[PDB]
RNA sequence: UUUACUUAUUCAAUGAAGCGGAGCUGGAAUUCAUUUUCCACGUUCUAGCAUUCAAGGUCCCAUUCGGGGCUGAUCCGGGUU
RNA sequence: GCUUGUGACGGCCCGUGAAAAUCCACAGGAAGGAAUAGUUUUCAUGCCAGGUCGUACUGAUAACCGCAGCAGGUCUCCAAG
RNA sequence: GAUGGGGAAGCUCCGUUUCAAAGGCCUGAUUUUAUGCAGGCCACCAUCGAAAGGGAAUCCGGUUAAGAUUCCGGAACCUGG
């Protein structure tokens, strides 16, 4: 056969990311001085748009400690803060939404987004529209602090890494239809090349696996061993269980 | 250690699938009894949801040279 | 704007040629209302420690 | 005491900057400079004589 | 006077911009620098035998300023003073027609370090002092075990470049005297007496421990707490 | 198998800026005879401002329109974290 | 009326529709300064200079490409009753 | 797409600010007197990439066999000094 188009992707020619009128890499600021004994704090000048991404963004400008400077920084809006809002940060900010704080200075079942994974990495967890990781617990010894992410597992991080106080602006964007190949068509222009898609039982036995034969079909089972050698691996990768999730059809 | 690993992995299978099978069923939910009702139940809704949805500078001295 | 006189680009008032006037004079206000709070401030804190003192 | 421990209020650390002497050769380049490769008679050739 | 007013800043912590400090602990050093200091604190972390471990157990000062006031009593011929005493000389063996009678017999220092090796093992030698700071140590190690066989007094010194300022070079890492004249003979005594009493003395003893394993003032301070707290 | 150590090796960031230990000054403490301990160690109603080795306070000056020190801004270890 | 420029509005988006050179202004208060003067060439008038390369014509049922003076192909502006 | 580095037997490959001692303005002081240090800076790292994007400043009348917002006549403007 031929190279088949999920290992076309990897080299990267034509299937790279549209960032044009991207905004700038969103991220919160870099851990100091001043964030690790007080805090510090900015005014929040526009909320905008970028494009690629269903949350907004926020323009949060500082000052700079060292220099007479101003410093301005890129967060992912979270739902409630304006134009004009004071944005505290660092170990002694309160516990308002918006602020930025150490896990450790948070109590149980408060709700943060934007949360490092690792204690200076500016941001891992929980950044797309709507989402929000609970608090679950604490260590005061061993310096940990057990959280509950998006897809419903338990992580355990430490407690100097970060987190904005709030839930991400943007909520219930999946809750419309689409109706309309143009309206996709408009979405993935601003993402990346992997849309319109054809299925593989459509193709010809050089093209894909599931390809050839009349009375399109695919020969064998779709689930896949995790060991296949990447032209294989075409179907379910390393399937546990099939089904419906839901068992009965109509709730 | 040598359970741990494996462990941690069937653990956090196990919550992810719980977390899967509980926003499925969230989604089912929202998606019938909406696509299930008529114009009229879907105007009374949306029209229900439209409807419902110590001056401080006092303790500061006067005629200061 | 080179090639001009500085009476076209420029109005006789602080902040002239750059801000609004409105937004001066809220600038004026923010700052005078600003600073006698601090010295309320101040005043309010040595009555705290004034107090705890006894 | 210890020897000479100098202040610094940069955390950058940059090249020094050393005495660059002048070049003073032992022979010359050339040895004979050239005349001038366009002097007025190179420059203007010839009038130019149509009707325009 | 009453026109100027005092106002005292808040450097706070989020009040003012600060002001300069001496910020050398934190410079961002060139790579040379770096690998120097690095260099010689993984020297110091590691576990060192005892054959390479003898050194840093060099020779006190009082000491090393006796010893270097005999050696300079003792300096080698410089190459001016050559060009004459060859010039008298000649002059004198053109008249006379004698060798090595003009010129004394001449007392020096011996430097080289094949030439000293070979003074040792034939037991002409009478004092060795041994550079501590050879870069590569393998010229040397074997000093202290050959000079304790054939029971030669040495000293390890500090200061390659101390013994090359005695000897006319810039380094020369080995240094011996032979033969002392007549007066310095009983200074000499004195002086091998309170180098044997510090250096070939303690060989056996020396030889069997290793030394190293030094740590860093916050790892330090981390198993002093860890003790204290056990 | 489990557990320690850090210098090899590995990862991440920065403008290699505030690390580690000991202090001062409070507070709780509460002395079982004391500081064995621990928290704190200048900024939170407001879309303002914050930059000239820093003013002040002491010392020498070469006193000229001035020029250098300490302190303001605790010591120590040079292990960037 | 027609073509075109422009202004103030309005509709649409899970689409909100480039960057850099460059120029100006403001905050700041360094430094210089009026008395026989300093600042102004951001007010007016007067003086000198502005290098290198392209520039004719076709742009198509004969000037381009299809072996051709080939019914094919090949981007755009103006537009009378 | 070089350099600093790192791969490859090698022709060469990666990468574009990187794990590099990466470079300029001027005040100096001014009088071997001309410009060594200056005493404060210095965060950015080469370069190439649009005759439809961005961009300092020109119009009218005449003139040839064939040229013109370029020549001639008149009237302007912009930059630099
Ligand atoms: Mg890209
Ligand atoms: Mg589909
Ligand atoms: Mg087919
Ligand atoms: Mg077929
Ligand atoms: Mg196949
Ligand atoms: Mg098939
Ligand atoms: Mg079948
Ligand atoms: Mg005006
Ligand atoms: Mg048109
Ligand atoms: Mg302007
Ligand atoms: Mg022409
Ligand atoms: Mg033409
Ligand atoms: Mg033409
Ligand atoms: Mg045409
Ligand atoms: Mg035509
Ligand atoms: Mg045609
Ligand atoms: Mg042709
Ligand atoms: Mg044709
Ligand atoms: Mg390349
Ligand atoms: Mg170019
Ligand atoms: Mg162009
Ligand atoms: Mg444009
Ligand atoms: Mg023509
Ligand atoms: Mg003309």
């Amino acid at each position: 056969g031929r190279v088949i188009r999920n290992q076309r992707k990897g080299a990267g020619s034509i299937f790279t990311s549209h960032t044009r009128l991207r905004q700038g890499a969103a991220k919160l600021r870099t851990l100091d001085y001043a964030e690790r004994h007080g805090y510090i704090r900015g005014i929040v000048k526009q909320i905008v748009h970028d494009s690629g991404r269903g949350a907004p963004l926020a323009k949060v400008v500082f000052r700079d400690p060292y220099k007479y400077r101003l410093r301005e920084e890129i967060f992912i809006a979270n739902e409630g803060v304006h134009t004009g809002q004071f944005i505290y940060a660092g170990k002694k900010a309160s516990l308002n939404v918006g602020n930025v704080l150490p896990l450790g200075s948070v109590p149980e079942g408060t709700i943060v987004s934007n949360v490092e994974e690792k204690p200076g990495d500016r941001g891992a967890l929980a950044r797309a529209s709507g989402n929000y990781v609970i608090i679950i617990g604490h260590n005061p010894d061993e310096n940990k602090t057990r959280v509950r992410l998006p897809s419903g597992a338990k992580k355990v991080i430490s407690s100097d890494a970060r987190g904005v106080i709030g839930v991400i602006a943007g909520g219930g964007r999946v809750d419309k239809p689409l109706l309309k190949a143009g309206r996709a068509f408009h979405k993935y222009r601003l993402k990346r090349n992997s849309w319109p898609k054809t299925r593989g039982v459509a193709m010809n036995p050089v093209d894909h696996p599931h390809g050839g034969g009349n009375h399109q079909h695919i020969g064998k089972a779709s689930t896949i061993s995790r060991g296949a050698v990447s032209g294989q691996k075409a179907g379910l990768i390393a399937a546990r269980r099939t089904g419906l999730l839901r068992g009965s059809q109509k709730t | 250690s040598m359970d741990r690993d494996r462990l941690v992995k069937a653990l956090n299978f196990t919550n992810r699938l719980d977390g899967k099978i509980a926003k499925s069923i969230s989604r089912a939910k929202y998606i019938q009894n909406t696509r299930k009702a008529g114009w009229d139940s879907t105007n009374e809704t949306i029209k229900k949801e439209l409807a419902f949805l110590t001056n401080r500078f006092g303790v500061l001295p006067d005629d200061v040279e | 704007y080179a090639t001009v006189s500085k009476t076209h680009k420029t109005v006789s008032r602080a902040y002239g040629g750059s801000r609004c006037a409105n937004c001066v004079k809220e600038r004026i206000i923010r700052a005078f209302l600003i600073e006698e709070q601090k010295i309320v401030k101040k005043v309010v804190k040595e009555q705290t420690e004034a107090a705890k003192k006894s | 005491g210890k020897k000479a421990l100098k202040v610094r209020t940069s955390a950058t650390f940059r090249l020094p900057k050393t005495l660059k002497l002048a070049r003073a050769p032992k022979y010359a380049s050339k040895a004979v400079p050239h005349y001038n490769r366009l002097d007025s008679y190179k420059v203007i050739e010839q009038p130019i004589t149509s009707e325009t | 006077n009453p026109l100027t007013h005092s106002t005292p800043k808040n450097f706070g912590i989020g009040q003012a911009v600060q002001p300069k400090r001496n910020l050398s602990r934190y410079v961002k050093w060139p790579e040379y620098v770096r690998v120097q200091r690095q260099k010689k604190i993984l020297s110091i972390r590691l576990k060192v035998p005892p054959t390479i471990a003898q050194f840093q157990y060099t020779l006190d000062r009082n000491t090393a300023a006796e010893t270097f006031k005999l050696f300079n009593k003792y300096r080698p011929e410089t190459a001016a003073e050559k060009k004459e005493r060859l010039t008298k000389e000649a002059a004198a063996v053109a008249e006379g027609k004698s060798k090595q009678d003009a010129s004394p017999k001449p007392y020096a220092v011996k430097y080289g370090l094949n030439h000293v090796v070979a003074l040792i093992e034939n037991k002409k030698a009478k004092l060795v002092l041994i550079a501590n700071d050879v870069d590569p140590i393998e010229l040397v190690v074997f000093l202290p075990a050959l000079c304790k066989k054939m029971g030669v007094p040495y000293a390890i010194v500090k200061g390659k470049a101390r013994l090359g300022t005695l000897v006319n070079q810039k380094t020369s890492a080995v240094a011996a005297l032979t033969e002392v004249r007549a007066e310095d003979e009983a200074a000499l005594a004195k002086l091998v007496s309170t180098i044997d009493a510090n250096f070939a003395d303690k060989y056996d003893e020396v030889k069997k421990h290793w030394g190293g394993g030094i740590l860093g003032n916050k790892a330090q301070a981390k198993m002093d707490k860890r003790a204290k707290n056990s």
